[PDB]
RNA sequence: UUCA
RNA sequence: GAGGAAGAAGCCCUUCGGGGUGUAAACUCCUGAACCCGGGACGAAACCCCCGACGAGGGGACUGACGGUACCGGGGUAAUAGCGCCGGCCAACUCCGUGCCAGCAGCCGCGGUAAUACGGAGGGCGCGAGCGUUACCCGGAUUCACUGGGCGUAAAGGGCGUGUAGGCGGCCUGGGGCGUCCCAUGUGAAAGACCACGGCUCAACCGUGGGGGAGCGUGGGAUACGCUCAGGCUAGACGG
RNA sequence: GCUAGUUGGUGGGGUAAUGGCCCACCAAGGCGACGACGGGUAGCCGGUCUGAGAGGAUGGCCGGCCACAGGGGCACUGAG
């Protein structure tokens, strides 16, 4: 089985950026797609788009990076320095609105799945709701 | 361990074993000397440490150390045990309180007198 | 029969009472049903006696029986006045 | 009991001038004059690099020896300050500067903080009119710190208050040499103070 | 300008035919308390020379700490070897709550209010190194902003 | 409000009494994961109306017998031994948790 | 032979 | 308490010139804990009695164990200081006596004739009506790791399968809302804890007021995710 | 692995009152790895101590509830 599709996606993103890929595919799913929008909107990823790799529906995620760098190891600083799955199958994590975390004093973001749709920790706070704490990104 | 396993078995709170079974953990315990031997310490020390077998009121018979320059403990000498290990004397986990009961304080001592039970001497 | 009496609070030689509604059978400084005032027999502050007549009037209306002293404090705080 | 013993010896250990005496700690002789090395048989030997702990401890012993308070008392104040809202450092000094016995000194009714303590205990001092003999009494802003009428004519009160005539006082206070009164206007800021102490190091000493 | 604090000096030993030959190592932190710090670990046959090199290596190992009112702009956990160091932003009046090694780095960097914790291996060397890395990874809203704009 | 529970009938072997199995779901106090717990309540069936596989609502009632403080309120959905199965099989395992075995 |  | 010597005596250390104890003492001058003499409480205003209606109101009288205590005024003597520690951790060093002895020791370790580690002394460091010791709890100890650990060689992968319970579970729709989330609302005794004012000359100790939340009950709402029911799909799986 | 008043039913008895609380008689049931049963220990709580927190440890005094009165058993009198 795959067990945790969302985690699989975060990891493909993590693994790809670590070797500086142009883009990367991830078996497509509505829910996953909602996550991506947040990433795009937040400027963590250039953007994404649906694709039909060999008949099946995927999602090209276009990764972002900093500028080339000085000295040895000119590799660019990452835009997505961290992407961690919080809630997981067999150990779900839910939070009330007053329990929503503040990733890196605001520099980061937390992605919650609320009954008002998928939102960022700020969005959720604004709409005054809580939900499943999907993951954190910074 | 998986969270499931944790839900299944959980963690085990770690207990602590006492270093001084002078029952009730009581700060001190009363006893009567059975023997008042001498003992040789382990490497790399050498000397004749002073020891005593005490028959505690707790129902125990333990070996108590007798600190100080010299002492006055015979057999039926009743005394108070306090518990303090003696590093080079394996087996000795208690000290005898000097200044209580038949155990005389250490005579002539002028410095750490609280220990060794030695009243303050006046001058002129 | 329920009472409107004084419960002791304060310190030694420093009494401070609470006008209270409690069951007659309960300890003096025990669990009371309701607090409805306070008393500083030494009058250490300009405010050494408050009562809340509205509530005290309620308990009396339902059988509350005030102690002689509880009664005097209550009176002094216009509880029984009717003019 | 608050210390009571050779004092111009504590100055020497701290390697800094502690005006515990006052009148003599001014006229070239507080020992810190031609003998600024710590007391003892080894006092003149080179010292070794003090350990961080050592440095925090000495600094704390310095600040605390200034107000001549006990560790017990001193500590409680620090704690009260750690709780209180706001920088738990300046506040701490503020609290110390509010001790009656200290204010009595800052207004010059007494020459030293030691001499100022006795003046309070012996009841020669008054806050807002009432007598107060509690050195540790905390003076709040607005309070008036005078001298007992029955004391205004004391050999010592005259002499000290005399010499105060013409001299200026702490920005946060205000003397009235004539009537021997004074007012604690406001808690002094660290800026108002100016003692040889590095408050932070004291906070650090109590974090260990 | 640059203030120097010595973290630790140690006498190491190598073995030779007939007897053991010694050498010293010294860790030195340098900073302006204005946002610049540098670490240096110098080694030489004598303590003084050791500290000399220490200082030297340090000045060429400077880091730009983004102070924001005496504190850090956000928490960072950095692992160096088996040593892990945690740095948390604190408000004014907190001071620098940290162990001797990370404290020195931090103060000389001009940090005045910070919360920290040493986890795992407390090797001064590796902790000293974990700290520098932590400071080095610190980012600012601005920086995040440029990373995500484009 | 009298508590109303919902469970499956896993025993109609008592004269006017059905055993209802009620399942609870909730976050584990320390580890968080949502664990599942459950209990069997003996309810009142005067009419011997309800039967195995029956999913019912049980309501807090005035004592009827020792350890029988519930009356059956209504039927939610009839027949469905898939539930009584899990229950029955589970109890079967117990035969193989003693001194002997029970295959697999 | 033991302790450095 | 203020003053008080380029700094008695004694004791300690000395290169022997001198250095310590040390403004410490002595003394000079101030202030007066204890004491002595006066005054002397609040806590107690009801029950009751008279008027009026045995009401509301209004008068009146009795009653203090603590206590002659608290406090107030007058007079008024310089008037207890101990205990632990000084190798590193850990603030604080010298002389002598001891000779792996006598002994110290929380851990690391000290003593075998030049011991800052033993015993004494001088000096020093901490606290100070206390200091120390023993015992027990939490801490540091992410050293049972939920936050927050691990298992190739450090303690740790079951000798290998099969498979029961259980845990977990791909892509779309739609019901239901059990988990979850949101709003109301009941409950959440008093003390205590936090904050703000107050009362004992301070404080300790007290009062008075204020704020607070999890949990659970009830009503109403949301449906992304997990759950459940119903359709569907073919990338997982199995089969030809 | 435990169970015979054991689990349930009818009727009764008893009580302020429900109830195998007790009794007749009928049914074979009831509980258990989501541990029953057995053993060890222990009054529970508001709260206390510690801890950054999560936790850990705890009930002395004070307030709430429970239990007991040399050890067992039992009713009587009463609103209790
Ligand atoms: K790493
Ligand atoms: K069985
Ligand atoms: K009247
Ligand atoms: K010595
Ligand atoms: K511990
Ligand atoms: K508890
Ligand atoms: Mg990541
Ligand atoms: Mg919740
Ligand atoms: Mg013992
Ligand atoms: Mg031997
Ligand atoms: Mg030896
Ligand atoms: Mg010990
Ligand atoms: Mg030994
Ligand atoms: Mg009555
Ligand atoms: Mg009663
Ligand atoms: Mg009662
Ligand atoms: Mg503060
Ligand atoms: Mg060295
Ligand atoms: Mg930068
Ligand atoms: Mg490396
Ligand atoms: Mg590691
Ligand atoms: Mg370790
Ligand atoms: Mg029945
Ligand atoms: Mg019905
Ligand atoms: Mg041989
Ligand atoms: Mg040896
Ligand atoms: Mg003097
Ligand atoms: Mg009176
Ligand atoms: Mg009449
Ligand atoms: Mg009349
Ligand atoms: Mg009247
Ligand atoms: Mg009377
Ligand atoms: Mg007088
Ligand atoms: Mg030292
Ligand atoms: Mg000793
Ligand atoms: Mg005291
Ligand atoms: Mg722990
Ligand atoms: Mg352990
Ligand atoms: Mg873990
Ligand atoms: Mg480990
Ligand atoms: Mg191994
Ligand atoms: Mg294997
Ligand atoms: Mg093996
Ligand atoms: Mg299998
Ligand atoms: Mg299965
Ligand atoms: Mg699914
Ligand atoms: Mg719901
Ligand atoms: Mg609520
Ligand atoms: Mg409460
Ligand atoms: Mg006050
Ligand atoms: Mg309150
Ligand atoms: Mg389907
Ligand atoms: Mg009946
Ligand atoms: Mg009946
Ligand atoms: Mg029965
Ligand atoms: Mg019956
Ligand atoms: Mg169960
Ligand atoms: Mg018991
Ligand atoms: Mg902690
Ligand atoms: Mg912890
Ligand atoms: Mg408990
Ligand atoms: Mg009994
Ligand atoms: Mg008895
Ligand atoms: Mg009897
Ligand atoms: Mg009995
Ligand atoms: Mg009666
Ligand atoms: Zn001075």
């Amino acid at each position: 089985m795959l067990t945790d599709p969302i985690a699989d996606m975060l990891t493909r993103i993590r693994n790809a950026t670590r070797v500086y890929k142009e883009s990367t595919d991830v078996p497509a799913s509505r829910f996953k797609e909602e996550i991506l929008r947040i990433l795009a909107r937040e400027g963590f990823i250039k953007g994404y788009e649906r694709v039909d790799v060999d008949g099946k529906p995927y999602l090209r995620v276009y990764l972002k990076y900093g500028p080339r760098r000085q000295g040895p190891d000119p590799r660019p600083e990452q835009v997505i320095h961290h992407i961690r799955r919080i809630s997981k199958p067999g150990r779900r994590v839910y939070v009330g609105v007053k329990e929503i975390p503040r990733v890196r004093r605001g520099l980061g973001i937390a992605i919650l799945s609320t009954s008002k749709g998928v939102l960022t920790d700020r969005e959720a706070r604004k709409l005054g709701v809580g939900g499943e704490l999907i993951c954190e990104v910074w | 361990p998986t969270i499931n396993q944790l839900v299944r078995k959980g963690r085990e709170k770690v207990r602590k074993k006492s270093k001084v079974p002078a029952l009730k953990g009581a700060p001190f315990r009363r006893g009567v000397c059975t023997v008042v031997r001498t003992v040789t310490p382990k490497k790399p020390n050498s000397a004749l440490r002073k020891v005593a077998k005490v028959r505690l009121t707790s129902g125990y018979e333990v070996t108590a150390y007798i600190p100080g320059e010299g002492h006055n403990l015979q057999e039926h000498s009743v005394v108070l045990i306090r518990g303090g290990r003696v590093k080079d004397l394996p087996g000795v986990r208690y000290h005898i309180v000097r200044g209580v009961y038949d155990a005389a304080g250490v005579k002539d001592r002028k410095k750490s007198r609280s220990k060794y039970g030695t009243k303050k001497p006046k001058e002129a | 029969m329920v009472k409107i009496r004084l419960a002791r609070f304060g310190s030694k030689h420093n009494p401070h009472y609470r006008i209270v509604v409690t069951d007659a059978r309960r300890k003096r400084d025990g669990k009371y049903i309701e607090k409805i005032g306070y008393y500083d027999p030494r009058k250490t502050t300009p405010d050494w006696l408050k009562v809340d007549v509205e509530r005290a009037r309620y308990w009396l209306s339902v059988g509350a029986q005030p102690t002689d002293t509880a009664r005097r404090l209550l009176r002094q705080a216009g509880v029984f006045r009717q003019e | 009991g608050r210390y009571i013993g050779p004092v111009c010896r504590l100055c020497r250990r701290e390697g800094v001038k502690l005006y515990l005496k006052g009148e003599r700690c001014y006229s070239p002789k507080c020992a810190m004059e031609r003998r600024p090395y710590p007391p003892g048989q080894h006092g003149q030997k080179r010292a070794r690099r003090p350990s961080d702990y050592a440095v925090r401890l000495r600094e704390k012993q310095k600040l605390r020896r200034i107000y001549g308070i006990s560790e017990r008392q001193f500590r409680n104040l620090f704690e009260e300050a750690s709780k209180k809202k706001g920088v738990t450092g300046s506040v701490f000094l503020g609290l110390l500067e509010s001790r009656l016995d200290n204010v009595v000194y800052r207004l010059g009714f007494a020459v030293s903080r030691r001499q100022a303590r006795q003046l309070v205990r012996h009841g020669h001092i008054t806050v807002n009119g009432r007598r107060v003999d509690l050195p540790s009494y905390r003076v709040r802003p607005g309070d008036e710190i005078a001298v007992a009428e029955k004391s205004r004519n004391l050999e010592l009160i005259r002499q000290n208050l005399e010499a105060m005539k013409g001299r200026k006082v702490g920005p946060w206070l205000s003397l009235d040499v004539e009537g021997m009164k004074g007012k604690f206007l406001r808690l002094p800021d660290r800026e108002d103070l100016a003692l040889p102490v590095n408050e932070q190091l004291v906070i650090e000493f109590y974090s260990r | 300008d640059f203030e120097e604090k010595m973290i630790l000096i140690r006498r190491t030993a190598r073995m030779q035919a007939g007897g053991r030959r010694f050498r010293f190592g010294a860790l030195v932190v340098v900073g302006d308390r204005q946002g610049r710090v540098g670490l240096g670990f110098g080694k030489a046959p004598e303590v003084p020379l050791a500290v000399q090199k220490a200082g030297y290596y340090a000045r060429r190992n400077m880091v730009e700490v983004p102070l924001q009112n005496g504190t850090i702009p956000h928490e960072i956990e950095v692992e160096f070897g088996a040593s892990k160091i945690v740095l948390k932003p604190a408000a004014p009046g907190t001071g620098v709550i940290a162990g001797a090694v990370p404290r020195a780095i931090l103060e000389l960097a001009g940090v005045t209010d910070i919360l920290t914790k040493e986890l795992g291996s407390r090797n001064p060397i590796n902790i000293a190194y974990a700290t520098m890395e932590a400071l080095r990874q610190l980012r600012t809203k601005a920086d995040v902003e440029r990373l995500r704009k484009g | 409000p009298k508590k109303v529970l919902t469970g499956v009938v896993v025993s109609d072997k008592m004269q006017k009494t059905v055993t209802v199995l009620v399942e609870r779901q909730f976050p584990h106090p320390l580890y968080g994961k949502v664990i599942k717990r459950s209990k069997k309540y003996l309810a009142h069936d005067p009419e011997e109306k309800y039967k195995l596989g029956d999913v019912v609502e049980i309501i807090e009632s005035r004592p009827i017998s020792k350890r029988k403080r519930f009356r059956v309120l209504r039927l939610v959905e009839s027949g469905r031994m898939d539930l009584v199965e899990k229950y029955l099989i589970r109890r079967q395992n117990y035969q193989s948790l003693s001194k002997r075995g029970g295959k697999a």
